[PDB]
Formats: C-alpha cells, sequence, structure tokens
C-alpha cells in the first residue's frame, strides 16, 4: 500500500553495497544490506534479553535487570550468567 | 551494576602518609619491669598518674 504520490520515487539504485540483491520493500519499510544486519542484531539482542529474564526468575517489565560483571574481572570476559550476557547484548 | 565504587589515582595510591616515617623514628620498645624496680616517684617529685 503506497501513498498517492509515492510510486514515482520508488526507483532502483543508490546503494552503498548489495546492488539489487536486497533492493526491495516489505510493507512501508525499505530493506537493504544494513536492514538485514539490523534485523539480525536486534532480534538476537531481544531474545538474549528475554532468556536472561527467564533465568533471573521474573518476567515483570519493571523488575528485569541484566547487569555488568564485577570490577575484579577487569577488561576480560566474564561467565555468561555473571555479566557476560551484558557484554554480548552491548555488542 | 549499581555504580557503587570509589575512584583513586594510581600515582596517589603509591604515596604514603608523609608522617608515618616520622613516628617510626621516634618510638622505642618497652622495658619489662624487674623485681623490686625503683619507681619514678622515689627518684623525682612528679604527678601521681606518672608516679
Amino acid at each position: 500500500a503506497l501513498l498517492s504520490f509515492e510510486r514515482k520515487y520508488r526507483v532502483r539504485g543508490g546503494t552503498l553495497i548489495g546492488g539489487d540483491l536486497f533492493d526491495f520493500w516489505v510493507g512501508p519499510f525499505y530493506v537493504g544490506f544494513f536492514g538485514v544486519t539490523t534485523a539480525f542484531f536486534a532480534l538476537l539482542g531481544t531474545i538474549l534479553i528475554f532468556w536472561g529474564a527467564s533465568q533471573q526468575g521474573t518476567f515483570n517489565p519493571w523488575l528485569i535487570n541484566i547487569a555488568p560483571p564485577d570490577l575484579s574481572y577487569g577488561l576480560g570476559m566474564a561467565p555468561l550468567m555473571e555479566g557476560g550476557l551484558w557484554q554480548i547484548i552491548t555488542i | 551494576g549499581t555504580g557503587m565504587s570509589v575512584p583513586e589515582f594510581v600515582s596517589d595510591l603509591d604515596t604514603p602518609d608523609p608522617t608515618i616515617e616520622v613516628f617510626l623514628a621516634s618510638t622505642s620498645d618497652p622495658v619489662i619491669p624487674e623485681e623490686g624496680a625503683q619507681t619514678a616517684g622515689e627518684a623525682y617529685e612528679n604527678v601521681d598518674p606518672v608516679l
């Protein structure tokens, strides 16, 4: 479903990378290489957040808490339950 | 994750109190009292706390 003046603007080209491999629309949204990357990263982050919420013991929106590791771990990696999920979600 | 911490410069953590070395240069070990030792009250005229 397009606006009454939208069709003439829906042309091909103007991509930084990908050409016509990802040059199309899904509803109103425009898809590209970076649309695919955005969808992947956002879905992974959301699902990881809800996995951490399930393992915490609460699904209350006000009470979900995912926290960074302790100061003793420094700049290294922490166990995924003791603050590593936070690092993954940050990435 | 609560933000509860105390920051300090590393160069300031390595600097001790400049008066600690003064105390260690003006202290001495105690002397164990002997049998029938003469007290300071029998050698001078002083105050009872220090007698």
